[PDB]
């Protein structure tokens, strides 16, 4: 197994468990938000990040980490600071920040 | 809905 294989996937199952991962599960749809993908131009969600994890697409843990933050940063960017999105973004995003921390070979990371 | 900010 990779070096990160284990570590990334029990990170990533805990985000898709998580209450606040329902908007991120899947990529936006074009045909709700219309104009989403005129404004964010390296889109990201919680599916398309399993599916990197299973291509063996994460051989260094920091690219992970920069796919969960393009999904947090994303959402603040896209959304205003007073919708349910940026509140989720916000929550999702101190839990991410704990579990990552919480192993001491990639607390060097957050 | 979802909508840009």
């Amino acid at each position: 197994r990779g070096p990160h294989d284990a570590a990334i996937q029990n990170i990533l199952t805990e985000l898709q468990n998580h209450a606040a991962a329902w908007p991120f599960l899947q990529p936006v749809n074009k045909e709700e938000v219309p104009d989403y993908y005129d404004f964010i131009k390296e889109p990201m969600d919680l599916s398309t990040m399993e599916i990197k994890l299973e291509s063996n697409k994460y051989q260094k843990m920091e690219d992970f980490i920069y796919d969960a933050r393009l999904v947090f940063n994303n959402c603040r960017m896209y959304n205003g600071e007073n919708t349910s999105y940026y509140k989720y973004a916000n929550r999702l995003e101190k839990f991410f920040n704990n579990k990552v921390k919480e192993i001491p070979e990639y607390s060097h990371l957050i | 809905a979802k909508r840009h900010r």
